[PDB]
């Protein structure tokens, strides 16, 4: 195969101070299992520097509580069907970068890639 | 494949027997580890004393002076999944003449599943002196000759009794 | 005036030409899988001049504002829809949209040249007449369906459970990895509990717990899931591993549900198929014809050169030298060593040289173009052309597949031959005359291979590791349009669902189904209907007085009659000859005297008809030639054995002789001699074009030895069985350092020679063997060297075009000689209904009249009473519409069983049972209320009554069964008077009425033949318990399914008579040598050793009772077929 196709939008905007809903939804022909599921999340804002991991699915949903933002980040989605989209809280100007969705469903070896401009617009 | 046969009953004094404990797998290809434990009992004796027991390639005996240096092993030969438990017994003497019990015990392998099966043969045997013929090939020798005879007496009373009709057909003319 | 200028455009000959070039580069552009982003546009100037063609349409079928232009055409339906979902799909965010008219732009190619409308209409209407039988067909397998479902209810699903060694039966169940998986095979081993049924390795239970055994699909639980898999037996297509996998969990015993179906839904129903798809084709014929200085030099040059002989060896040197050139290239083989290769490479100049000489002393002397006329002097020059550019390049690199070319030469044979001129002929036809449905067939399958890759394309690629272990492509793929094509082919060839398994488990289980059998159906009726084209459009004082009494001994019944059973006896010796027979050791000494006796009175009977007959009239019989020979081989055995001659070779090889001895029943059984007079009257002819069909396939044997000649050579990584990979071992220096691990492994069936491509073509075209012969060679490089997966994956196409040709027109070739064969046969006889004895003829004649009757309406009324209102509403339409439609909706009731159903769901199934049967026994007492005098004027009052006692009798056993002593094995095969139940819907069912005394009316031939098919099988059951009952225990042999016992011989060879398996069941028998076997591996309670079978032994056996099997099949065939002629034409 190729890759993983993963149905994200290229950028979405939420107003200030209302809930975002980061979304995160791929779309996998094989019956994922809460055994060897793999998921992250990650969040940058340089063009070449390191990246660091905030939120992983491995075996079970783990939120690192991650110090530079807040703890805003919280499970609202379900890898049964396939969408494990993300709930945020409390948008704030200075949340605004590039969040990247990083999949691993077995027995697929592919993956998925998202890629999210987070943004925000009157 | 393999078929479990059941060993002769019955022995001769002064030659050579061969008794046979096929313990046939239920499965063929699963492969095997067999050893095996063979004891009798004595006829009028009541107990079980181990005289034998064969292992991998190596066969071992006890210091009992009924086989000592009188039995060799005549199973599967280099296979460490034996399915064949036969002991020859050279010089047959009415020492041993009773109830002989094969023990054998087989590691089977699988996946991560090693099981641990003991199936037990018992066969007994008597030695006698004169080679008596099986009852069952006696009454089928007996069988035969007397079907070839009264066939033939059929046959020929059929033609004798043809010959007499074609004779008053044919003196008519 | 507005209308007029769209009006030429439309019947313009370039404008059909342009629809015409665009249709076909749109089919050469939905070739591709994933085409470039530049091809959008070429779609965009598709769609675009589509849409230029329905807007002159438009503007030509309607005037002064009309709206619908043309909607009176059904093809104009299928360009506005395409067009339209083009333009549906133009919305992207709309998607599942793109295979909707990727599907249906597809069929758009139906319409690639005027004139394939009227071909798609022909078969469409031809079609129509199957619908009495596929209702029938559709009856037959749901009864056979319910069948399997209450006999084998669940019992697909037993699986070796080991025994607990510790969620309790809940996670213990589902887990996987606590059954048995046979080494290699992904699915946990079918078992069963009672005897004759599969065998629990030690250590291991049998529980019914599992998913099922491929893919979730073969089981019997649902009537759904017993539908599909008597589908699949009725259509044989893999069937053998539905019957060991049934029984292995059932038990041998079941076997007889399969011998019902193979010969009643499998045989039966495509004999009716095949019979009225010809009886609609033969009317569609029948109708369709009933409505129809250098001057000088050149002079003297012709003069030497036309001015030779004619018939003395001008003509007859050059059959003699094609011939010679066959033989040499048929000499070619592998290893082939120098002093022999250098003679094929002169011996091929050498003919090349002396054709080149012929064709230019015709030229020089036919003056071109006048030589170039008769086409036979065109393909000469055309392939004499072709050698000299293969002589002059010798090296061409990647296609000297061109060099075998050289064999069309053999068809310059057919001059003289007038059977291969027939073939040739045949062949020409096909894409002449019958163009236009040579064409419909490959549009055909060009339509649905693209179908399926845009249905299954992305699916087969990401959910691909669902049906593979290494998450990679299988073999079988639609994911590209070849591979797609090779499914669709191989759907037409016959096997549909070991590929369909594996579409339900990528792309959804119903849009699978769908696809499937829509190409099983279509793909299939459009070549049996080319088929049958191409098949239609080929055309003493003591002395003497003892000899009296001799005679009349011999010709008496009662000796007749027991040489008949003394003959049955001594055949039925043979089958105790087991592997047990050793542990039996008392029937071992019975058979070693009854044997005696038995060849004993043999001799007395031969020297009864001896002085009886005399020599010259005894040696001059068929018959008694063959019995004298059985009796010659018993005596030479009696006497070695009684002189002590026993131990060895030679005798021991003779004693397998003895299983000969059934071979007397032939003169005694009526039947059977006349079956085997039969055929043997047809032998000739069918040796003729055997002999042509040998001619064709060593034209194809040797260009195949040309393309792979021992490229199947590959090594296997000794300690688990798989090839090796060219990244650890790429060629034999390599497989020769590995060392112990590496054994350079031969295929075992291939193309080393022409006796091994002989061998690899009849596996190819039996179709069951064929598959790692395509696939060894697909991955061959070259000499030497290690294969690579899919590294010449165009070679498909070598074998594809074999079955094309030799295992299509061939087949065709040798259907028409034998209709014609028997056509005149029948002719001669006078003379009808051959296969019959003269009592079968009396009982078939009188049968007849007893079927043609109608009734005499002997129910006048009955006796004074309110009954006579009784019988005036029993008798109506109404009422017998009304129980109709009750034993309906006891079919369905029963089909709604599942296993594993609930308790209270079975507790409503029986009450509702229980009430359909007081119902039925209501109908029952109304009727016996009506017309108690008699009740039994058709055969069908008493059929309805006998099964209403029979239903009641079973429903009584099985509540005394779940009231006493029970037994499910018992318990299943007495809830079997539901089947009559519905059978009963036979006495409404007309049309399958008429089909079923058809049968009926075919019983006796079919029972004659079925007698020798019998006899055949029991000599060749002997034969595999004598020889190949100690072969290893490879891929077709099992623990089950062997050599072993009389059972297991007789259920192989009924495996191997529908032709399945035999590729799986000569595997193991093909070992000779290690590593393959142990030539003395000794193994109790036998004195035999080694577990290698005799190649050329087991070649001859399989081979042998493949074509005898195919003889007979044949023949039942066109018995049954000729049946159904006589009975509705
Ligand atoms: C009828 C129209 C046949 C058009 C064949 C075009 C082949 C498509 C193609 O190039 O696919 C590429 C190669 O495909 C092939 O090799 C085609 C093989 C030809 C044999 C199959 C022909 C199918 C229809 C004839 C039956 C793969 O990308
Ligand atoms: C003509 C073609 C008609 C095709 C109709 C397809 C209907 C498919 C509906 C369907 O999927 O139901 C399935 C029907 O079961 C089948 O196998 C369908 C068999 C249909 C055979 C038709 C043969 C004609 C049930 O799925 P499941 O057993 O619950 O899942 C098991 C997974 N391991
Ligand atoms: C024509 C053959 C019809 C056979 C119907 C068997 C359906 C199996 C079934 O109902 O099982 C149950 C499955 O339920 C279904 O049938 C729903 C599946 C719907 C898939 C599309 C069905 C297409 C129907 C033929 C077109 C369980
Ligand atoms: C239409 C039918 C076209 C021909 C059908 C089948 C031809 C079978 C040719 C078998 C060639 C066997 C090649 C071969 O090497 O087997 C060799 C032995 O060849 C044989 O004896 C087989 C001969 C087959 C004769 C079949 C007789 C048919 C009788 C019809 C009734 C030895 O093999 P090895 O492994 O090297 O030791
Ligand atoms: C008339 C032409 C076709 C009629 C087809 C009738 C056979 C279809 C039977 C469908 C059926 O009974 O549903 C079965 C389940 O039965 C049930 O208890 C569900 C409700 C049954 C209602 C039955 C309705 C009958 C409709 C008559 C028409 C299928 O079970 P499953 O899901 O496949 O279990 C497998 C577990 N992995
Ligand atoms: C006689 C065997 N043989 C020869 C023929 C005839 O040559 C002109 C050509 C080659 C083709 O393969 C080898 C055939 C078909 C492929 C198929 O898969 C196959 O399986 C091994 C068996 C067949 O059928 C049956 C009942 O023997 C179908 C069946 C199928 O496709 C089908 C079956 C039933 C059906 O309707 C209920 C629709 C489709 C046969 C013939 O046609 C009846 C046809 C089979
Ligand atoms: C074939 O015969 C064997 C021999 O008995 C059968 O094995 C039996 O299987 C049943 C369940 O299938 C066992 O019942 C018990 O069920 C409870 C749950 O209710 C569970 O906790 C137990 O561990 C066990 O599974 C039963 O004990 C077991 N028999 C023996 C002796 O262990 C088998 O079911 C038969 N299969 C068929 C298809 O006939
Ligand atoms: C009307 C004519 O009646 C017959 C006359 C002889 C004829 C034409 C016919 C049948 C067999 C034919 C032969 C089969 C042989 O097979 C071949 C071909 C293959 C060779 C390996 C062996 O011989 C032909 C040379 C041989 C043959 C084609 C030559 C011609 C023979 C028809
Ligand atoms: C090392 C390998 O040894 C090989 C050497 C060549 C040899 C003997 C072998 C196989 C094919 C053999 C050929 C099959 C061909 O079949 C025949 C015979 C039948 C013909 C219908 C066709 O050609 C032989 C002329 C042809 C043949 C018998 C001639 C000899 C060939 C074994
Ligand atoms: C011992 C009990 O275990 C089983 C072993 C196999 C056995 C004997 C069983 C019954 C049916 C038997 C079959 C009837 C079939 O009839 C035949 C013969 C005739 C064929 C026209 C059709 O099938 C056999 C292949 C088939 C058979 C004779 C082969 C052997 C089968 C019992
Ligand atoms: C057979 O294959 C081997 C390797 O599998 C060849 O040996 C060398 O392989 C390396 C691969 O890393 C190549 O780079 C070399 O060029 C190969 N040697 C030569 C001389 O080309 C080997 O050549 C192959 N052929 C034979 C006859 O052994
Ligand atoms: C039994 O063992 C003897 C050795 O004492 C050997 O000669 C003989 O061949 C063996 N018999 C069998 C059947 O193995
Ligand atoms: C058996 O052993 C006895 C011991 O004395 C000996 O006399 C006899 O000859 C032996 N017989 C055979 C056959 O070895
Ligand atoms: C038989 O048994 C007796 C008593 O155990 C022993 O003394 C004798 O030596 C045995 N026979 C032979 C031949 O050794
Ligand atoms: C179990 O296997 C061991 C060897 O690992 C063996 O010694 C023991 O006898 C076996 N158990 C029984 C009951 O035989
Ligand atoms: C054969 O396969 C096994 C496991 O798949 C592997 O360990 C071994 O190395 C292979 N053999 C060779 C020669 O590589």
């Amino acid at each position: 195969g190729r890759s993983m196709e993963v149905t994200v939008p290229a950028t979405l905007n939420v107003l200030n101070g209302s809930d975002a809903r980061l979304p995160c939804t791929f779309n996998s022909c094989y019956t994922v299992n809460h055994k060897q599921f793999s998921l992250n999340w990650t969040y940058q804002e340089c063009n070449n520097c390191s990246e660091e991991m905030f939120l992983q699915f491995r075996m079970k949903i783990i939120n690192l509580k991650l110090e530079r933002f807040q703890d805003r980040v919280e499970f609202s989605g379900n890898p049964s069907k396939y969408d494990v989209s993300v709930m945020l809280r409390n948008v704030q100007p200075e949340d605004e970068g590039i969040y990247n969705c990083y999949i691993m469903n077995p027995p697929d070896r592919h993956r998925g890639h998202g890629k999210i401009h987070l943004q925000v617009l009157m | 494949g393999c078929v479990e046969v059941d060993s002769e009953t019955e022995a001769v004094y002064g030659m050579t027997f061969k008794i046979l404990c096929i313990s046939c797998k239920r499965r063929s290809e699963t492969n095997a580890e067999t050893f095996t434990e063979w004891t009798f009992r004595q006829k009028g004796t009541e107990e079980f004393v181990k005289i034998l027991r064969y292992e991998n390639e190596v066969l071992q005996l006890e210091e009992d002076e009924r086989f000592e240096g009188r039995v060799v092993w005549n199973g599967s030969r280099g296979t460490k999944d034996l399915q064949d438990l036969s002991i020859f017994i050279t010089n047959v003497t009415y020492n041993h003449s009773g109830d002989y019990e094969c023990h054998v015990y087989r590691l089977l392998f699988f996946e991560n599943y090693e099981h641990n099966t003991s199936v037990v043969k018992k066969i007994h045997i008597e030695v006698v002196d004169k080679a008596n013929r099986d009852m069952a090939s006696i009454v089928s020798e007996i069988m035969m000759y007397v079907l070839i005879v009264v066939l033939t007496i059929w046959l020929v009373a059929e033609m004798i009794y043809c010959y007499k009709k074609i004779a008053a057909a044919t003196e008519t003319a | 005036p507005v209308r007029k200028i769209a009006i030429k455009i439309l019947v313009h000959s370039l404008f059909s030409m342009l629809i015409m070039c665009t249709i076909l580069t749109n089919c050469v552009f939905m070739t591709l899988s994933n085409p470039p982003d530049w091809t959008k546009n070429v779609e965009y100037t598709f769609t675009g001049i589509y849409t230029f063609e329905s807007l002159i349409k438009i503007l030509a079928r309607g005037f002064c504002l009309e709206d619908f232009t043309f909607l009176r055409d059904p093809w104009n339906w299928l360009d506005f829809s395409v067009i339209v979902m083009a333009y549906v799909t133009e919305f992207v965010s709309l998607v599942s949209a793109l295979r909707t008219f990727r599907v249906l732009r597809a069929l758009k190619t139906i319409s690639v040249i005027p004139g394939l409308k009227t071909i798609v209409g022909a078969l469409i209407q031809s079609v129509k007449k199957l619908s009495d039988v596929m209702i029938l067909t559709v009856f037959c397998l749901s009864v056979f369906a319910l069948i399997g479902l209450q006999l084998f209810m669940g019992n697909l699903r037993n699986k070796c459970l080991q025994w607990p060694p510790s969620f309790n039966w809940k996670d213990y169940i589902g887990d996987d990895s606590h059954f048995y998986v046979l080494d290699g095979q992904k699915d946990p081993l079918l078992c069963g509990n009672g005897s004759d049924a599969g065998q629990c390795p030690e250590g291991y239970i049998c529980v019914k717990a599992g998913r099922n055994p491929n893919y979730g699909y073969t089981s019997f639980d649902t009537f759904s899931w017993a539908f599909l898999s008597l589908f699949r037996l009725m259509t044989q297509d893999y069937w053998e591993n539905l019957y060991q996998l049934t029984l292995r969990a059932a038990g041998k015993t079941y076997m007889i549900f399969f011998v019902l179906v193979i010969f009643l839904g499998s045989f039966y129903l495509v004999n009716l198929i095949l019979a009225v798809v010809a009886m609609a084709y033969e009317e569609q014929n029948q109708a369709t014809l009933e409505e129809a200085d250098c001057c000088d030099a050149w002079l003297k040059v012709k003069h030497l050169v036309n001015l030779i002989v004619m018939d003395p060896f001008v003509d007859l040197a050059i059959t003699i030298c094609i011939v010679l050139n066959t033989l040499f290239m048929a000499m070619e083989h592998y290893p082939m060593t120098e002093q022999f290769s250098s003679v094929l490479t002169v011996g091929n100049l050498v003919f090349t040289g002396i054709f080149t000489a012929e064709m230019v002393l015709k030229i020089i002397a036919m003056d071109p173009y006048y030589y170039f006329q008769e086409g036979w002097n065109i393909f000469d020059g055309i392939i004499v052309s072709l050698s000299l550019m293969e002589l002059g390049l010798s090296n061409v690199e990647g296609l000297s597949v061109l060099r075998s070319f050289r064999l069309l030469r053999v068809f310059k044979l057919a001059k003289s031959w007038p059977t291969l001129n027939m073939l040739i002929k045949i062949i020409g036809n096909s894409v002449g005359a019958l163009g236009n449905l040579t064409l419909v067939l490959a549009i055909i399958v060009f339509i649905f291979a693209v179908v399926g890759m845009q249905l299954f394309g992305k699916s087969y690629k990401e959910c691909v590791c669902k049906i593979n272990d290494d998450c990679t492509l299988p073999r079988w793929h639609m994911n590209d349009f070849f591979h797609s094509f090779l499914i669709v082919f191989r759907v037409l060839c016959g096997e549909w669902i070991e590929t369909m398994w594996d579409c339900m488990e990528v792309a959804g289980q119903t849009m699978c189904l769908i696809v499937f059998m829509l190409v099983m159906v279509i793909g299939n009726l459009v070549v049996l209907n080319l088929f049958l084209a191409l098949l239609l459009s080929s055309f003493g004082k003591i002395w003497w007085n003892l000899r009296k009494t001799c005679y009349s001994i011999v010709e008496h019944n009662w000796f007749e009659t027991f040489i008949v059973f003394m003959i049955l006896l001594s055949s039925g010796a043979l089958a105790f000859e087991d592997i047990y027979i050793e542990q039996r050791k008392t029937i071992k000494t019975m058979l070693e005297y009854a044997d005696k006796v038995f060849t004993y009175i043999f001799i007395l009977e031969m020297l009864l008809k001896w002085v009886a007959y005399g020599f010259q009239t005894y040696f001059t019989n068929a018959w008694c030639w063959l019995d004298f020979l059985i009796v010659d081989v018993s005596l030479v055995s009696l006497v070695a054995n009684a002189l002590g001659y026993s131990e060895l070779g030679a005798i021991k090889s003779l004693r397998t002789l003895r299983a000969l001895r059934p071979l007397r029943a032939l003169s005694r059984f009526e039947g059977m001699r006349v079956v085997v007079n039969a055929l043997v009257g047809a032998i000739p002819s069918i040796m003729n074009v055997l002999l042509v069909c040998l001619i064709f396939w060593l034209i194809f044997s040797i260009m195949g030895v040309n393309l792979f000649a021992g490229k199947f050579y590959h090594c296997v990584n000794m300690t688990t069985g798989n090839m090796f990979d060219i990244s650890d071992v790429n060629n034999l220096s390599d497989c020769q350092a590995l060392g112990k691990q590496a054994r350079w492994k031969n295929v075992k069936v291939n193309f080393d020679n022409v006796g091994a491509g002989y061998l690899a073509l009849l596996q190819v075209a039996t179709f069951k063997g064929w598959m790692d012969i395509m696939y060894a060679a697909v991955d061959s490089r070259d000499v030497k060297l290690q294969p690579v997966y899919e590294e010449n994956l165009y070679m498909y196409l070598y074998f594809v075009i074999f079955i094309i040709f030799g295992s299509f027109f061939t087949l065709n070739l040798f259907i028409g000689v034998i209709i014609d064969n028997f056509n005149q046969q029948k002719k001669k006889f006078g003379g009808q209904d051959i296969f019959m004895t003269e009592e079968q003829k009396k009982y078939y004649n009188a049968m007849k009249k007893l079927g043609s009757k109608k009734p005499q309406k002997p129910i006048p009324r009955p006796a004074n009473k309110f009954q006579g209102m009784v019988f005036d509403f029993v008798t109506r339409q109404v009422f017998d519409i009304s129980i109709m439609i009750l034993i309906c909706l006891n079919m369905v009731t029963m089909m709604v069983e599942t296993d594993d159903q609930g308790k209270y769901m079975t507790l409503v199934l029986s009450r509702i049972n229980l009430v359909f049967i007081v119902l039925f026994t209501g109908e029952f007492v109304l009727k016996l209320v009506s017309l108690r005098h008699y009740y039994f004027t058709i055969g069908w009052n008493i059929f309805d009554f006998v099964v209403v006692i029979l239903s009641i009798v079973g429903m009584f056993l099985a509540e005394m069964i779940e009231k006493y002593f029970v037994s499910p094995t018992l318990f299943r095969v007495i809830r079997l008077a539901r089947i009559g139940r519905i059978l009963r819907l036979i006495k409404g069912a007309k049309g399958i009425r008429t089909l079923l005394f058809a049968l009926m009316m075919s019983l006796p031939a079919l029972f004659n033949i079925g007698l020798l098919l019998f006899l055949v099988m029991f000599i060749y059951a002997i034969f595999g318990m004598s020889n190949f009952a100690y072969v290893k225990k490879e891929a077709g042999i099992d623990d089950m399914f062997n050599f072993e016992t009389f059972g297991n011989s007789m259920i192989c060879l009924f495996q191997i008579t529908t032709s399945a398996g035999w590729d799986g069941l000569l595997a193991p028998i093909l070992n000779s040598a290690p590593p393959d076997c142990d030539p003395d591996t000794i193994h109790p309670g036998s004195s035999v050793k080694g577990d290698c079978g005799n190649p050329s032994v087991g070649i001859f056996f399989f081979v042998s009772y493949i074509i005898i099997s195919f003889l007979v099949v044949v023949n039942m065939y066109i018995a049954v077929i000729l049946e159904n002629f006589s009975v509705a034409t």
